[PDB]
């Protein structure tokens, strides 16, 4: 055999690349923070007027909320080239906290897109108490799921010249946590919420153009938005997270280029996931006018 | 949306008797009808409902088992039928639909029973 | 039955009408206008929130189990017997009937 | 989901025990790439392992 050797040179604008992902990450936090907690604030004085309030929007909200606060953390790790200044107490905390919330926002959505047809087929002639005892038995599951798909990642995540806080997984499965656990994290978070997304608002749609007193007040591109919204979140970051482990595979040929590509690449659309929290209160809230009386009494 | 009641007429106590509640408009099965009966001189009285999506019944205490109700939705209409007839069922039935729309869903409201009938009379002689 | 005790049951203007409720209905009362003979207009949905085409003399609230229907100023489309309902708990049970002479 | 600082770009980050690509990057050292018979699919080794260090050296 012979042995190439390819020298890697360090790539020119890594700083910048940093500097500019704080820059859009502050961004995130001021408005994931903001419209998270108005909408928060106006679901409980909702409750108050007497309108049937959703349990699934205050959980979203919540969640989004969560998501959104653990941010800074992440933003002081990443200045400083991904070195970690914290506790590994601190390291787990904050990735948990992450987590929970971020696959807990996901799933509320998918438990949105199902009650739509719901609440037009079946929920009509049925009691005003079991409908709420129903929102509240799937608000229970849903952080119940977020928890449990949530803890392993944080188990094995310990602190490691320079230091940096980056999981450790067992040493005969390194290869097979890492890979596994972040194809779990695409799937559960885009393939399966993306696919009931799309049935039940093609569903909804159809319903729509069935009726013709419906479909005076409800648009029928709306429906289509959201689908649409959701598909362009999130497929470029899955997208560049299965680019880079086809890199580790080698399935990709080596090039410093390449790796400088990648590293952009998943730091843009990074950023472009983390737009998801602020972006999820206008699709199910800002649109009805009802939200919008809300907060307009709430403002005042 | 109109809501016209065909039936009535005087009925021996227990017999049976049908009454249709014929439905010009909406879509039957994205709303829930229900029937109400006002006895003569006294007080209202829920008596039955219907989701026609997955044919969800509902009926109050008094008419439980004892009435049925119906619906088709290929002609919008729903048809309340009644057995056991007693001055107890002596009232004027009306047909009521409690509406929905799904344009509005996150940010509710519990809504009431808004389009009525007319109404037949129902007499147990 | 979730029972509910309406008063009076005989009324004459500034009218109100309060009915009580036997357990916690939150928000899903409704009143009504029955004309003699005649099926009955809904009139207030959820505890406050007015349907199309009804006045702006009647006026709900929601004070616990206390609701209550206001009317500011009487009409003479106003005699009727209004029926208390609740629907937050299923059997619907209406009230004892609200006559306006 | 992990973020980038828990998991922070290196060539590869789990290590296996014909043709060798050496990569000398800032980052995360000096790592090794092995291609593999069973679908020419190619994954670090060990950057710690004895002659592996001392061909990294001589070349």
């Amino acid at each position: 055999i012979v042995v190439d050797t390819v020298m890697c040179p360090n790539m020119p604008n890594k700083s910048v690349l940093l500097y500019t992902l704080s820059f859009i990450y502050i961004f995130i936090f001021v408005i994931g923070m903001i419209a998270n907690s108005v909408v928060v604030w106006v679901n409980i004085q909702a409750k108050t007027t007497g309108y049937d309030t959703h349990c699934y929007i205050l959980n979203l909200a919540i969640a989004d909320l969560w998501v959104v606060l653990t941010i800074p953390v992440w933003v002081v790790s990443l200045v400083q080239h991904n070195q970690w200044p914290m506790g590994e107490l601190t390291c787990k905390v904050t990735h948990l906290i992450f987590s929970i919330n971020l696959f807990g926002s996901i799933f509320f959505l998918t438990c949105m897109s199902v009650d739509r047809y719901l609440s037009i087929t079946y929920f009509t002639n049925t009691p005003s108490s079991r409908k709420k005892m129903v929102r509240r038995v799937v608000c229970i599951l849903v952080w119940l799921l977020a928890f449990c798909v949530s803890l392993p990642d944080t188990y094995y995540l310990k602190t490691v010249n320079e230091t940096y806080c980056r999981s450790f997984y067992p040493e005969h499965s390194i290869k097979e946590w890492l890979i596994g656990m972040e194809l779990v994290s695409v799937v559960l978070g885009f393939a399966v919420p993306f696919s009931i997304i799309a049935v039940f608002y093609f569903l909804l749609a159809r319903a729509i153009s069935a009726s013709s007193d419906q479909e005076k007040h409800s648009s029928r591109k709306i429906i289509f938005s959201y689908v649409v919204v959701f598909l362009v979140c999130w497929l470029p970051y899955h997208v560049a997270v299965l680019l880079d482990i086809f890199s580790i595979l080698h399935y990709i040929p080596f090039t410093c280029r390449l790796e400088h590509a990648l590293f952009t690449a998943l730091h843009v659309t990074q950023c472009l996931s983390l737009v998801h929290c602020c972006v999820n209160p206008v699709l199910y809230s800002f649109i009805n006018r009802n939200y919008r009386y809300e907060l307009m009494k709430a403002f005042i | 949306v109109q809501l016209v009641e065909s039936g009535g007429g005087l009925v021996q106590p227990g017999g049976s008797l049908r009454l249709s509640c014929a439905a010009s408009g909406f879509n039957i099965s994205s709303s829930s009808i229900h029937w109400v009966r006002q006895a003569p001189g006294k007080g209202l009285e829920w008596v039955a409902s219907i989701s026609p999506s997955y044919g969800y019944t509902s009926y109050a205490d008094s008419v439980k088992g004892r009435f049925t109700i119906s619906a088709d939705t290929s002609k919008n209409t729903a048809y309340l039928q009644m057995n056991s007839l007693r001055a107890e069922d002596t009232a004027v039935y009306y047909c009521a639909r409690v509406s929905y729309w799904d344009w509005t869903w996150g940010w509710s409201k519990y809504e009431g029973m808004d389009y009525w009938g007319q109404g037949t009379l129902v007499t147990v002689s | 039955d979730i029972q509910m005790t309406q008063s009076p049951s005989s009324l004459s203007d500034r009218v109100t009408i309060t009915c009580r409720a036997s357990q916690s209905v939150s928000s899903a009362v409704a009143w009504y206008q029955q004309k003699p003979g005649k099926a009955p207009k809904l009139l207030i949905y959820s505890a406050s929130s007015l349907y199309s085409g009804v006045p702006s003399r009647f006026s709900g609230s929601r004070s616990g189990t206390d609701f209550t229907l206001t009317i500011s100023s009487l009409q003479p489309e106003d005699f009727a017997t209004y029926y208390c309902q609740q629907s937050y708990y299923y059997p619907i049970t209406f009230g004892q009937g609200t006559k306006v002479e | 989901l992990r973020h980038q600082s828990l998991s922070y770009r290196c060539p590869c980050r789990f290590f296996e025990s014909k043709h060798l690509k050496i990569l000398n990057t800032p980052n995360c050292a000096l790592q090794i790439v092995a291609r593999l018979k069973n679908n020419n699919r190619q994954v670090c080794i060990d950057p710690k392992l004895k002659w592996i260090q001392e061909y990294l050296e001589k070349a």
